[PDB]
DNA sequence: GATCTGGCCTGTCTTA
DNA sequence: CACAGTGGTAGTACTCCACTGTCTGGCTGTACAAAAACCCTGCAG
DNA sequence: CTGCAGGGTTTTTGTACAGCCAGACAGTGGAGTACTACCACTGTGTAAGACAGGCCAGATC
């Protein structure tokens, strides 16, 4: 198991990070003048997700385990 | 909806099962090798996607006509391990624009010097087109030289 | 090269299907990058357990709108 | 002392300035001139006896340290 | 002792 | 046809240092009424 | 029990006298104010694997 790794679900950092623009969805409805009590269920999100590596990120002395250099990032917008 | 967009080419293969990267199939998209991509360049279509991989995989493994494991390769299309994630199929816009950057750099040098009248110079006149290639570079456009082309000097 | 053949018989296709090629590019995450050097030189704990943790949370941290809505606060 | 680049420092008056401002830090170009006192080049001072082959102006703040070579092509460069 | 063929070796090309 | 920076300089734009009179908006002692919103009770299904 | 309707309750919402302070208005002459643009240039992109040719070494008749 010499991998370290850590991450938040996926579904949960899905509904914050979309909660998070709740300001300028409400603000695009508005602006659109859509109804607003009305076509509550029809929305649609359109989501890029990217994946990464890295070299040469040094690592420290700890107390274990023994870890590669490389790092990997997942990450999604 | 989601669309995985955001992968280099050397880990669009891997997740994918294709070999990379110096292959004889170099479209992530297309099934055409180097010599049909050499051949005639402009007429394509794409068909490589999720679904047809893993058949493609399955294909490979059952092997259901006994062929050869060379033949049995070509028949695949270079698909030689299974498909891990699936990816949508597109291009990637920055390691394009560096692997023309690059490829626009090599013609350079070998245009310095004559390539086409001499077609078999040694790495010494090959260092010394780049060196005169790279002075000229600098003392007009204002760039060092690279030891690796980055995005920003492929601009 | 694979790019050329890419960049030569592919483009119009591709364009065609979605209707954008660079709003799809690899750039957020290459660029990304930097701020994953910067906060684990800056902002985690030096410990090889907490490491990574501290990282998360402070990158999705900057990476909020709701936080960058203060940055201009109305020009 | 807190390491903050002069931009993200405009920017951290800017913000703090618009919001119920009633501004508390100065702005970037009375900071510019409040050093004036801190760098070299501002104290009068004077050696006795005079100091052999240095010059006696007290005001001469960074200097270029190649100190005069004659740049011209057929020298050492 | 001649011959033959598989595997060893090296250089170039590709994305990184 | 990345993109958020990096600090210094020149330029515009504005917001103020002083003299001045004038003006409106909003404070204070109770009195006086119009609306507010339940709650009672009154008369009716 | 429901529904509405005169009036009550207390509470608000505002106009009413009437005297009076605090800050904006005009201005000015210009100052120093404060905020913007312009200028070149940065960083995050970063290693093995595929393929063709030449050749040699050991096994076979
Ligand atoms: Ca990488
Ligand atoms: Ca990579
Ligand atoms: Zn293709």
């Amino acid at each position: 198991a010499d991998t370290i790794s850590r991450r938040f679900r996926y579904d949960v950092a899905l509904v914050s990070a979309l909660k998070d623009l709740e300001e300028d969805i409400m603000e695009g409805l508005r602006e659109r003048a859509l109804d607003d009590s009305m076509c509550t269920s029809g929305f649609t999100v359109v989501v890029k997700e990217s994946c990464d590596g890295m070299g040469d990120v040094s690592e420290k002395h700890g107390s274990g385990p023994a870890v590669p250099e490389k790092a990997v990032r997942f990450s999604f917008t | 909806f989601f669309r995985g967009t955001g992968y280099d080419e050397k880990m669009v293969r891997e997740m994918e099962g294709l070999e990379a990267s110096g292959s004889t199939y170099i479209c992530t998209l297309c099934d055409s090798t180097r010599a049909e991509a050499s051949q005639n360049m402009v007429l394509h279509s794409i068909t490589r996607s999720h679904d047809e991989n893993l058949e493609r995989y399955e294909i490979w493994r059952k092997n259901p006509f006994s062929e050869s494991a060379d033949e049995l390769r070509d028949r695949v299309k270079g698909v030689s391990a299974k498909p891990f994630m699936e990816t949508q199929p597109t291009l990637d816009a920055l390691h394009c624009d560096i692997g023309n950057a690059t490829e626009f750099y090599k013609i350079f040098q070998d245009e310095i010097g004559e390539v086409y009248q001499k077609p078999n110079p040694s790495r010494e006149e090959r260092r010394r087109w780049r060196s005169t290639l790279d002075k000229q570079l600098r003392k007009k456009m204002k760039l060092k030289p690279v030891m690796r082309m980055n995005g920003n000097y492929a601009r | 090269t694979n790019y050329l053949h890419k960049t030569l018989a592919h483009v119009p296709e591709i364009v065609e299907r979605d209707g954008s090629i660079g709003a799809w590019a690899s750039e957020g995450n290459e660029s990304g990058n930097k701020l994953f050097r910067r906060f684990r030189k800056m902002n985690a704990r030096q410990s090889k357990t907490f490491e990574l943790e501290d990282i998360l949370k402070h990158h999705w941290l900057y990476t909020s709108k709701y936080l960058q809505k203060f940055m201009e606060a109305h020009k | 002392n807190t390491f903050l680049s002069c931009s993200q420092y405009h920017k951290m008056y800017r913000t703090v300035k618009a919001t119920s401002g009633r501004q508390i830090f100065q702005p970037l170009h009375t900071l510019r001139n409040a050093e004036k006192e801190l760098l070299p080049g501002f104290h009068q001072f004077e050696w006795q006896p005079a100091l052999k082959n240095v010059s006696t102006s007290w005001d001469v703040g960074i200097i270029d340290g190649l100190s005069g070579w004659t740049v011209s092509v057929d020298d050492v460069p």
